[PDB]
């Protein structure tokens, strides 16, 4: 998960990465609009330096939604499962 | 545990004893509010064990 | 770039469910529309893997197939995830790429399966004992280690060190002193969390006091968990022995576990001497078990002072006055030789030749 | 800023060819200190009064002399063997002599954290305490395999000249000290 | 059918098992007189272990080789003196000494 | 940057970096929630 | 609830005690896992009952 891509012009995150926290995960309490990313996920393309391409989880919705909780669990396969609870 | 929107709705449903004749309607926009047409009520409650 | 103004401010902005790469300066639509599939269409595309579409799985020998099937069988027996299974098969193929391991012994390839499983288990910080690996692999430890060294020297893959806490937890989960079973009475049953924390503190003390370095870790883990089980209730367990505990827990008693226990108890006695009230009590290797708990409360300063006043094998701490004595350099070479008397005294006489012939007739 | 410690070579291994075929049967029959068993091994074991030395002579003239402490001592032992082979009744010669390997030992006189050493030089080290108590380091500048023990003793092997072992030890000393 | 010929074993805990690495060798130590007669056999034969193992029935050739290596590594002057001294190969008296050593070890076991 | 989280049962503020096994001290529960943001959010009483 | 949150299965380890003959020597095992049976909620072995 990559951090929020801060805009060098205003030293603030862009409108798309505005709701992301320092760790790139959207924090509860804020409102999510249409075409906004919740997890700035980047995955390698090799499977010498790894080449990560971004595949963020954009929110498809006509109306706004508020993040209530963000649960992060770890499975036995070292896989991190992130669940964000949107409310309307 | 109460949702933020439900809490805001309940707070909006609370009446205010302020006299409306001494105030005026807020113009289009101006979310900052002016001293003439706005009232501020702070609510800070921290629950803890006795 | 934009075809009209030539600007490079091309942004992908979806306008009401319409993906469109449009310029941000003049709004010139560069490209629009994307072809996706549809669900019935998705349903009808069948899933085919690269193992079949690329062309592999056909230029494989029956021996390599048996090795892969054994890898998968051992993986499923150990109940490791499919990610571990995939990593294991990948490392097995990578090792088989080499010819030295390709044309090897049956035991060689069996130990190769075992070592690939071990490397896959280590790469994810997962504890798994080479002893159990060999037990489930139908092999001996000598050839196992020999082939492991050979394959690691031939490949050069990352070999993460076996974490001590993970192995401690894995071995503590084995003991049956958590649930009251018919055989084990309730007195021997102890708490799981507290005993595991005590064993972790004890094995950390052992790792910081130079007890696990150079020696097998599992005997030290056994000694630590035994000391914790005795300290959690010293009264009823003052007479219990290491062999008795192993018999009660149904665990194969390690041989050097006794020596590790004796050394750890000596370290604990040193910590007691460092402490004030214990050095006045004048405890011993049998009465310090009740205060082991207190020794771990402030073990930092205690170990610091103990090192102020290095742990090495007993065979080296016997007052090594003459360390590595300098041997007398003797480079006397003469001109080219010495004489022929030594050649004659080395040559076998006819009598000795005939005697040897009569003996070996 | 030298280390102040000098290793000690305990073994010098060198192959040398005699240039003529040999009859191992007669070589073992006409000698007292001869050890040879064709069904077990196809090399005759020769042992002399040099301080320490074992020659593995073969029928093709190739013989490996080991156990010596210096290159000159190994050469003397090889020449002694060759003279013994000549006196046994064979046209043996001393040709193609070159040091193949030399094993040395040294001590640093302070403990070493093998886990820290392997975490710092993993790509150049290997540590498996469940198999061998010694950490196995493989360096290239020294051109040497080193067995390092917790007690502070290091055994180096895989060199060709004493200077290689010396410089390898001088280079590895500050890494172990730090 | 197995008519109660074997007994069930309560071994192999399904939990886990460890390694041994040491299985069979388990040699047996020597004695003073045995070391003396071993040095005698060395002086009488040489370094060929085949004949030494043939003449020693109760000790293994691998153990003999280990002992010879240990002597070469620790006591070199003794090996030098042994190679200096020489004795013609004796068979009947050697068998008599073997019987004497058998009687001596029998007396030891009795003690 | 200190990233803070909350446990599912202990409800204690734990600080962990990236690529760490999700766990909480003095327990073994593997449910970690993220604290609520500190930014100002405006709500409408409608 | 933890299973629902972590997207895993709520099952119990199926174990058995067996006896076999490796080399004509009868060897027995008092506890060996063979599978995992999904446990129904509010069952006899469920933690909710
Ligand atoms: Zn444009
Ligand atoms: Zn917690």
């Amino acid at each position: 998960v990559m951090g929020p891509m801060l805009d060098a012009a205003t030293r603030k995150p862009i409108w798309r990465h505005e709701i992301l926290d320092a760790d790139g995960i959207c924090s509860p309490g804020e409102k999510v609009e249409n075409k906004q990313v919740l997890v700035n996920k980047s995955m390698p393309t090799v499977t010498q330096q790894p080449q990560y391409k971004d595949v963020p989880i954009t929110y498809k919705g006509a109306t706004d939604s508020y993040i209530e909780k963000v649960m992060i669990s770890s499975n036995a396969e070292d896989a991190f499962l992130i669940k964000m609870l949107l409310r309307q | 545990i109460v949702q933020d929107e439900i809490l805001a709705h309940r707070l909006g449903l609370i009446p205010i004893h302020a006299d409306p004749r001494l105030f005026e309607y807020r113009n289009q926009g101006d979310e900052e509010g002016t001293e003439i047409d706005t009232l501020q009520f702070r609510l800070q409650v921290r629950c803890t064990r006795n | 770039r934009c075809p009209d103004c030539g600007s490079t401010e091309l942004v992908e902005d979806s306008h009401y469910s319409q993906s469109q790469l449009v310029c941000s300066d003049c709004g010139c639509v560069v490209t629009e529309g994307v072809l996706t599939t549809t669900f019935s269409d998705e349903g009808n595309l069948r899933e085919v893997t690269y193992s079949r579409s690329t062309g592999e799985n056909e230029q494989v020998s029956r021996s390599q197939q048996r090795g892969l099937r054994r890898v998968r069988d051992l993986c499923r027996v150990l109940q490791l995830p499919p990610t571990f299974e995939d990593t294991a098969v990948a490392y097995y193929q990578q090792a088989y790429r080499h010819s030295g391991i390709r044309a090897a012994r049956l035991q060689k390839k069996e130990v190769l399966v075992g070592c690939c499983v071990l490397i896959t288990c280590r790469q994810h910080n997962w504890p798994l004992t080479m002893g159990a690996i060999c037990t489930l692999l139908y092999a001996d430890l000598d050839v196992f280690s020999s082939t492991y060294m050979q394959i690691v020297k031939l490949l050069g893959l990352d070999v993460p060190s076996l974490c001590l806490a993970e192995l401690v937890k894995t071995y503590c989960s084995s003991f049956k002193l958590f649930q009251a079973s018919p055989s084990v009475p309730a007195k021997y049953v102890e708490d799981k969390e507290k005993m595991l924390s005590r064993t972790m503190q004890l094995v950390e003390l052992a790792n910081e006091t130079w007890l696990v370095t150079g020696r097998h870790p599992l005997p030290v883990i056994t000694a630590a968990t035994f000391l914790a089980w005795q300290s959690l209730q010293p009264a009823d367990r003052l007479s219990c022995s290491l062999a008795r505990f192993c018999k009660l827990a149904n665990v194969d008693l390690p041989y050097p576990a006794s020596s590790r226990l004796q050394e750890l108890l000596a370290v604990l006695l040193r910590m007691a001497e460092q402490l004030a009230w214990l050095r006045v009590l004048r405890l011993d290797k049998r009465s310090v078990v009740k205060h082991i708990g207190d020794l771990l409360q402030h073990r930092q300063s205690l170990v610091r002072s103990a090192f102020r006043d290095l742990l090495l094998p007993p065979c080296m701490l016997k007052s090594p006055k003459r360390i590595c004595p300098v041997p007398p350099v003797s480079t006397v070479t003469g001109d080219e030789n010495i004489s022929d008397s030594e050649i004659e005294q080395y040559l076998r006489t006819p009598q000795e030749v005939r005697d040897f012939q009569r003996a070996q007739a | 800023e030298s280390s102040g410690i000098v290793p000690q070579l305990q073994n010098i291994v060198s192959t040398v060819n005699l240039g003529c075929k040999l009859d191992l049967k007669t070589i073992a029959l006409r000698a007292r200190n001869a050890e040879y068993n064709p069904k077990r091994f196809a090399a005759v074991i020769m042992r002399i009064r040099e301080p320490r030395t074992t020659a593995l002579i073969f029928s093709s003239g190739k013989m490996v002399c080991t156990g010596a402490k210096s290159e000159e001592q190994s050469r003397l032992a090889a020449r002694k063997y060759a003279r013994v082979v000549q006196k046994l009744g064979f046209p043996a010669k001393f040709l193609d002599f070159k040091i193949q390997n030399m094993v040395g030992s040294c001590d640093v006189k302070f403990p070493i954290r093998l886990e820290g050493l392997v975490l710092t030089h993993q790509q150049f080290s290997s540590y498996e305490p469940e198999l061998f108590p010694g950490l196995i380091y493989r360096m290239i500048k020294p051109r040497i395999v080193l067995l390092i023990f917790v007690s502070g003793k290091v055994v180096l092997t895989g060199a060709k000249v004493r200077a290689e072992i010396y410089e390898a030890f001088e280079n590895i000393y500050p890494i172990l000290k730090g | 059918c197995v008519v109660e010929e074997n007994d069930p074993i309560f071994e192999r805990g399904s939990t886990t098992t460890y390694s041994s690495f040491r299985k069979n060798y388990y040699s047996k130590p020597w004695s003073n007189k045995e070391t003396d007669m071993f040095f005698l056999a060395i002086s009488m034969v040489g370094t060929d272990f085949s004949m030494i193992g043939q003449l020693f029935p109760h000790r293994a050739r691998i153990e003999i080789k280990n002992k010879f290596k240990r002597e070469e590594k620790t006591n070199g002057w003794r090996i030098d003196k042994a190679f200096q001294e020489k004795r013609p190969f004796d068979f009947d008296f050697f068998a008599h000494l073997l019987q004497k050593v058998l009687a001596e070890e029998e007396k030891r076991k009795q003690k | 940057q200190p990233m803070i989280y909350i446990c599912g049962e202990c409800h204690t503020e734990n600080e962990i970096k990236s690529r760490d096994p999700i766990r909480c001290r003095e327990c073994g529960y593997r449910i970690m929630y993220k604290k609520r943001t500190k930014r100002l959010v405006v709500f409408d009483a409608r | 609830h933890e299973c629902r949150l972590r997207d895993m299965t709520y099952s119990a380890p199926i174990t058995v005690d067996i006896e076999y003959t490796r080399g004509s020597q009868r060897i027995i095992r008092n506890a060996l896992p063979i599978g995992r049976m999904p446990i129904m909620l509010r069952s006899s072995n469920c933690v909710l009952t």
